Parts: C-alpha cells; structure tokens; sequence
C-alpha cells in the first residue's frame, strides 16, 4: 500500500567516486528496505536487507542506512562492475512495492 | 534435566536460523512472518562462548614431558612410563568424553523451554478473552496487528484485554 | 549451490493460458518462501505474490486476483504460476525469487527470468 | 535441577504398577483403574540403557599393567609405582563416586515432571468447564468414561469443551 | 538447566531476609509485611550441607607420598616423578575446577523455581476471582488479612471462592 | 512369597450370618486390590466384589447388594466378607483373589477357597 | 451385562497334541481377557492377562490371542499336568463375567 | 558499623515547624524500613509511623494524622521528620530506629535521639 | 488498639540473682514481641525479637518466652551493666504499641 519513489531518475559518476543514491517512502516503513542489483544482462541480486545489514558475498562498498521514511544507499568507491540499475523495495505492509529505478552510468 | 519443548511440543520448527537461534512466528490478517529474539539468542550464544572460553584456546602450556613413543623393550621404568602415560590418556579420554557428554546434555537443557517468559507475559491478556494454548503453536486471542506482535517481541506489552466475550 | 532454474521463453495467443516453472535446488523447499517478481520492459519491478511451500499459504497482490495462481510441487522442489486471460500488456520477464518467511520478505536468492510474449503474430 | 513432582506433589505413588515406570489413573463413573504409559516409560528405560551402554560392557582391554602388590620394600622405584597406582585408584574412585552422583542426580531429575504434556493436552478442553487443576491429581471436569481416559493416554483427544453449568 | 526465576521474573529481590533464604513478601490492607518459608530454605541448606559433607572435612588420609620439591637433576626417574606429580596436579586442578563449575551451576539451578507449589496451591481459589496471576507477584484477589498469608506459609490453605468478581 | 491365606470351612444356619477372612502376606496391602470370586459346585466362577485396601472403595456386583459386604483390616493385612440372610443357594467355594488396580482387574494371585454349606441338617 | 459364552463344553486331546480353545463375548471387550485354569484339587491360577501376555511362572506353551469379540487360547504341546478346566473372563466393563468353562480331558 | 547518626537539639515557637534528620550508614538504605519512636520524659515509648525507603510507603499512627510526616532521600541515605502545629505537649526525645520489613517490625538498630523542646521563653 | 500493659512498675534484685520480668497484652498477639533495653544515659537496644530469639551481640544470659497473651523475660544471672528500664512491644496489628516500662534497680 506504500508507494516508493527514487529521488534521482538517472545519476552518473566516475570510477572511484563516492556515489550516494536515495529513495523516499510515502509512509513510515519502519526498518524494512531492500536494494536490488539489476545487471544489464538480467541477473538480479539483493544488496541490503532490513535497511541496515548487507547480504553475504556482496562487497562491503555497498552500504545503506536511514530510518523512518527517508532512506539512502552509499557506495564508497565505485568500480567497473557496478554500472547497473538500482531498485529499492518496501516490505512493511502488503503488497511489497519496488522503487522507480535509477540507472547508474559512467560519465 | 530436559524441559520437553524442542523434542517435546516444538514438533518441527522452522528453518530460518540465519539471524538468531530462537524465533518468533505469527499468523495475521496482514500476512505471517518470523523474527528472532535477540535477547534469548544472545544469552544462549553467551553461554556457548563461555563454555568455549575454557575450551577454545587457553590450553595448558606444558613444554617438556616424558617420552611416550617407545622402542625396543628395556624392562623396568619404561613399563612404568608406558603405564603412567596410558592411564593419563585413559583418564583424560574418559574426562573428555564425560565433559562432552555433560556439556552437550547441558546445552540441550539450557537451549530448552523459556516459553514461560512469553507465557507469563501473555497470561494477563488471555486470562479473560479465550485462554492460552501450549500444544505446538501458542494461540493468542488478542486481535491486533504487526505492532502488537512487535511489542510482544519488544517485551513491552500493555495487557489490553477485550472484555466483550468471556469464553465464547 | 542454490539456484532457481527456470524454463525458456514462451509465446501464447491473446487470452491463452501458460504455466511457468521454477525448480528450487540446493536448499530444503519448505523452509524459505517462494516469490515471483515481474519486470516489464523498461519499467519498474512489481511483486506478484507469495506462497508458503510447507502448506500452500498464498497471498496475492491487489492487482493480481484471478490473473496469477501460485502452486508448488514438494516432491521435485519446484513452483508454478498459472496465467489466465492474457493480454499484450502482460508481456514481461518473470523472475522467481526466494524469500525470508512472511512479511519481512527479503528475497535472498533471485532467478534468471523467462521472457513471456503475448501477440497474435 | 529438580522439578519437584515425585518428591513434591506426587506424594507416594502406587505400587500396583508392573506395566512400566510412569502411570495414569482415573476415577471414572465406570469404576476407577490405572494404566502405565507407553512412550514416556520407554523413553526413561531407553535413556537408562543409553547410560548403561558406556557402563555395562565396553570395558577397556588393559592386558599388561604394572605390579600393584609388593612383598619387600625397595624404595624410590617401588613407592613411585605405589604412588601412581594409588593416585590412579583415588582419581578413578573419585571419578566413579562423582559419576554415580551426577547421573543418579540426573536420573532423579529427568524422571520428574513431564506432566506438562498432559497439562497442555487437557488444557484447551479444561478452560471453560470450571477451569483446571495443576497438581498430579487433575480434576478433569469433562464428564467422560473410560474411552475418554483411553484418548488421554492415547495422545489423540478432541476437545469438546463443556459450555454451560460451569464455574458455578 | 536454568529455570529463569532468580535471574528472570524475580528481578530485584529484597535484601532484608536474614532469617531464611526464601520468603513470601506480601501487601495487605493492614500492612505490607514479609515471610520466610522454612521448608524451602531448610531443603536448600540441607542440600548445601550434603554437598559440603563430601567436601568440608572427611578428606583422604594420604600419609606418605613421593618427593615433589626437587633439586639438581639426577636422571630420567626424576623426570618421571615430576611428570606424574604434574599430571596428578593438572588432573586434580581440572577436576576441582570442573567440580566447582558443576556444583555452582547445580546450586544456581536448584535454588531456582520450586515456586510452582505456591502456584498450584493458589490456583483453585484464584481460578475464579479475576482468573490467573503468575507474573512474579501473585496478584491474589482473595481479599484477606495476615491470617491467609499465614495459612499460605503453613501450607494449610482452603479454597473460599470469591464469586463477586467472575470476569471483571 | 505371596500367598492369600484362607480360613477353614463353616457350616451355619439358613438365614444366619458368617464372616470369612483372607490374610494377605508377602506384598503391601494397599497397593494391589482384593477380589472375591464365588464358585458353585459344578458351575462357573462368579465375581462378587472389588475393594480398595487404601481407603475402602467398594463396587459390588449387581446381583450382590445386601448379600456380600467387603471390609479390610490394614494393620494385619487381611480382608473380610460378611454374609447376610444365607440360603442353600449360597453354598459354594469362595476364593479370595488379588488383582490389578481397578477396572483392569486381572487376578494375578488366587486363594485356596472356603467350603461354605448352608443346611439345617 | 455382557453375557459371555465359551464355545466348547468339553474337549479331549492326547499328549503332545495342539489343543485350541476359544470363547466369544457378546460385545467388544477391547483387549481385556483373562484365562483361568482350575486343577481338580482346587488350585486356581491366572494365565493370560490383557488378552495377549502370559503371567510370570506359567510355561511358555500357553498362548492366547484374538481381538474384538472372538478370542482364543492355544496350547502348543500338551503334557500330563495340563489336565484342567479352563475359564475366560471379561474385564472391560463392570461387572467381571467368567466363561462357561471347558474341562480338558485326555483321550 | 550500622549507626543511625542523628541531629542535635532544637527550640522553636509553639505552632511552628521543625525538620529532623537521621543519616543511615553501613548498610543498604532500601533494604530495611525506618521507624521513629517518641519518648516524652518520664513517660513510655510511642510508635508514630513507618516508611519504606524503596518506594515511600506511608503508614502512620492513628493519633498522629496530619501532625507527623515521613520522607526519605535515597541519594544521601537520610530519613526526614517534618512536624507541624507544635504544642507544649510535643516536647520529647525522638528516636530514629531501623526496622525489619513490614508488620514484623522488630527494630534491630536504634538511634540516639534529639531533645525537642517547645516553649515561648 | 491493643492496650498493652506492664503490671510490675519497678522491681529490685541483687547481682547474680535470677530476675523474671513479665507483661501482658490485651489480646492474642501470636509470637511477635520485642524487648527494648534503655540505659539511663539514653541508648536503646532491642533484645528479644519474635518473642523467642535473641538479637546477635546480646549476651546469652537474656531469655524471653511465652505464647498467646502472657509473655515473660528472664535474666539468668544479673550483672552491674544490666541496670535499665525494660519495654515490651507488640507488632501484629497497626500501630505498634510499647509496654508501660519497668525500671530494674539494685537492692
Ligand atoms: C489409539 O491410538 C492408536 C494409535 O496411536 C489408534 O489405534 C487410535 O488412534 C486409538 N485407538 C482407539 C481404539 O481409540
């Protein structure tokens, strides 16, 4: 029932730059946020679960935080394998809703 | 001193032990779910680490000892050395097997029951609308949402009893 | 190694019925929930529904009643969707995803996806 | 870790039981009676046998040892043998006394309570018919015959909770 | 096998109980007093004394032993004597540390709960008047004076049902 | 060795009263029940009554109200029957028997019997 | 009241023969059957308890079985001391009722 | 050493107010109760009230309602007495006493007393 | 209110004499009695609590007993330091009430 919108439609950054991506929920979703790695070929991978902890095997440069309604995802040092699209998802109340999406590109 | 829960009325249990040892499961109008009691799992991991603190590391640093691997027979003293080494290992192997048995039994015993905290927490709110239940599931009549179950998980619950119905 | 293998791409007539597959492996089927996520071409991800592999407890999205039907086969460790009254608006890539139990629902392992095309050509 | 039933609220028990280790009585309208349990008595006997597997049998085949009796006195080599054998005997006698103490205590502790399964089984049908009984002397207000007690002992008991004429 | 009372729902405890180990604190219209259940603390003191009968006094009269304090080196037999003395000391120090651990754990485990007797004693006159209290203070709705707490102490409590409040 | 010692034979008036005895030994009196079984000459055995030695709980056979009365003495470990309004139809051999608790009632140890004859001769 | 009937009034068999004796109850007595032998001097002993198990001290040649309403007692090898009269009783409901009895004789 | 140190003597107007003190030491304040005992010279000992250092439970004598009040300071381990509407009959020595919990009330440790005198001179 | 009385106003005894002092309550006060020793300088000390047991540090020559309504305090062998005034206290029902007092003197 909670719509969620990414703040940036598309953002660009260079290699090694600290890129920060954020998205906002229409209501308080407690601490339930899910960040998804939409690779260009099609392999989806989940990054951040319960809006603070990261999945096993995901590199430590991916990190998300925030509370209440405003949430963000921060990448400390970008690399070549990170050029893809991000989706952020709520799970507090049914149904789950994903974000609008944001393709990260190399400038 | 078994308590008869894990092999008792926890007949199956669910397999999401990725965040904690102990769990909190529910049924709702707004979908089911699962959590983990951080206090209970942290307590149990604390006793496990305390058990391992006398065991993992901190070994007795014994440098020079008698010769145990032997050769052609000498007669006296070598027989006594082999006897004392055999009995030392025989006592230490019995002691290790006994220690494993007592600590595995005690680990099964301490990782058992502790529904009684939740039982006494929920007794006040189920004493007047329906009653309790302990066969497998833990039936709770208090019609509420994920926030009330969160308060159950938070050990901060206000005992708001629906007085409309007594037992039916 | 856990991987949610899926079928190939399939083409139907408008209004026909198609049944997808997602064979779970490397983990016990009844433990983690199965979730299906549809990605339209060039659009956002959408959550279809959720199913309990232990006893077939199903909750559906509000826009997907009578359109998606979730079933499991516990012997072969697989999950299915049934599609009814298909339209050209339904052409997308359907990802089957694992999940933590219930409302928390973080999809720890995803699927490769199957391209479903609805056209009369 | 005593549970306080067999020395607690089961004051003496009755000696006309030759069918197991745990009991189930009744005071039905069709005469009283008693019957022993199936799985709980077998569980107690099974853990006793599991204790006796490492006790009865599995004795370490120690063929050749040191001489443990002496006629003359020799001194340094002799009293060292006497000392190691006496310390082995004292360690093993303390181990035997300690082992008997721990597992006699454990046998008393585990052969205690486990009434809670019957308590929770009777609970849901004993919630509205004049409440419950907490001792080992259940006042089961379900007016039921010997087939009801067969269902109680048979772990397959549907819950026809009795609606009216209850709690005065 | 912890029972979760002394560290559980008995969270603070009052420091004035000098006559006994346990007690029955209360609150009345005529004054919130105290108690001391001589039976339970007497059982606890008796089992501590029974623990110390094998420990405090009645040791083993080991008169003559091997020479443990040593001097300049002599041979391999001195190394064997040092090794057997050190293994005896290590076995006995491990054994004493283990004995302290098991008996301290068992003392904490047994000096824990056994308050279910008060529960089952209070049930049949507490089951009707505003139902069932178990949260650590028995909120007994039997409106009474120090005589009823005296009867609860004496384990001579009858069941005068309070039907004025059946549900609220 | 468990044995239910039994008295000698009696020969009383018709309509008079007689009190039989059965002294139990070798086992604790209050644990196992005491049962009395009547056998007429050439007929089948007949079950009289059942008594709890712990607190004197008695259930009687439907044909035996007012004719048989069961009492125990817990000090000397014995059991008694009292007969009232005797008739020549009551002439039989009365066996005192042990039993399992209650309705299960398998009589593991029997007695030697008592020849009771009712006649005016 | 369960009117309980023995099938055979009297049966004869030789030494070593396998004699089978049965009795029928008017209702289902579950598994509550007790077999009594009366030696001709007057000594009564119990043989079968709870319709399947044998009393301690009884020789293993005695065996009883059956369920529901039809029950039987089987003697594998007949010896000289087994010449007696056999009674079966029910104990499911009050009162207990003995069988009609059957005097086993040597042919 | 468990000693209830107490203040000195005071002298105030009739009808005025005074506040007494009693510093507890050597033991945990919230464990045992505080009781105060009034002794007029040449008269008997009188019990006026009790307090609970854990949560300030107030129980007073029936004859002294509205006249004597009990307060504690858990930080400084101190028990206070405020007196109101003083009269010439009030001149006594007020003993600060420890107390076992509740209605048992055996005063295991006593104090020294303050000479309270009420006069206009 | 329990009107509690000490009948003996004063009593005299010599050194080493066995002096017995008693007091009576108006009702049954069970087994809760407190004996208070007030030295002439002003130091009050409690002697016998719960009408049978003595306070630690008190010399063993002091002894008090009784049940129901009549209670007594017995000093086995008097000394010079025992010259004081004695009060007996009930504690069952609120409020606590002390005795009338009795000043023990040396004859
Ligand atoms: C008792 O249980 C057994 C299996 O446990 C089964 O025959 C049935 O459920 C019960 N039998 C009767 C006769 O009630």
């Amino acid at each position: 029932d909670i719509q969620m919108t990414q703040t940036t439609s598309s953002l660009s950054a260079s290699l090694g730059d600290r890129v920060t991506i954020s998205c906002r929920a229409s209501q308080d979703i407690s601490n339930y946020l899910n960040w998804c790695q939409q690779k260009p070929d099609g392999t989806i991978k989940l990054l951040i679960y319960y809006t603070s902890r990261l999945h096993s095997g995901v590199p430590s440069r991916f990190s998300g935080s925030g509370s209440g309604t405003d949430y963000s995802l921060t990448i400390s040092n970008l690399e070549q394998e990170d050029i893809a699209t991000y989706f952020c998802q709520q799970s507090n109340v049914l149904p789950r809703t994903f974000g609008g999406g944001t393709k990260l590109e190399i400038k | 001193g078994i308590f008869g829960a894990i092999a008792g009325f926890i007949e199956n249990g669910w397999e999401g032990m990725v965040d904690g040892w102990y769990g909190f499961r529910h049924q709702n109008s707004e979908g089911r779910g699962q959590a983990a009691d951080l206090k209970s799992t942290q307590a149990a991991i604390d006793q496990i680490n305390g058990k391992l603190n006398r065991l993992i590391g901190k070994t007795n640093e014994k440098f020079h000892q008698i010769e145990k691997e032997f050769s052609e027979v000498e007669g006296r003293v070598q027989d006594l050395e082999k006897y004392v080494e055999d009995t030392k290992i025989d006592l230490w192997s019995y002691n290790a097997e006994l220690l494993v048995a007592l600590e595995n039994q005690h680990t099964i015993d301490l990782t058992d029951s502790e529904m009684n905290k939740l039982f006494e927490k929920t007794k006040k709110q189920l004493r007047e609308n329906a009653e309790d239940m302990g066969n497998g599931c833990f039936k709770i009549y208090h019609k509420c949402d994920n926030a009330c179950i969160e308060s159950i998980r938070n050990e901060t619950y206000d005992h708001n009893v629906y007085r409309d119905e007594a037992l039916n | 190694q856990v991987q949610l293998q899926q079928s190939g791409a399939e083409l139907v007539m408008p209004g026909a019925s198609v049944k997808l597959s997602c064979k779970a492996s490397g983990y016990t089927f009844i433990s983690y929930w199965m979730h299906w996520v549809k990605q339209r071409p060039g659009q956002g991800l959408e959550w279809i529904g959720e199913i309990d592999p232990s006893d077939s407890y199903t909750n559906y999205n509000q826009k997907f009643k009578g359109k998606a039907r979730l079933t499991v086969d516990k012997s072969s460790s697989t999950a299915y969707m049934q599609l009814s009254s298909l339209t050209s608006e339904d052409s997308a890539v359907y990802y089957c995803a694992r999940g933590y139990y219930g409302s928390s629902g973080y999809f720890d392992v995803w699927g490769t996806g199957t391209t479903v095309t609805v056209s009369s050509a």
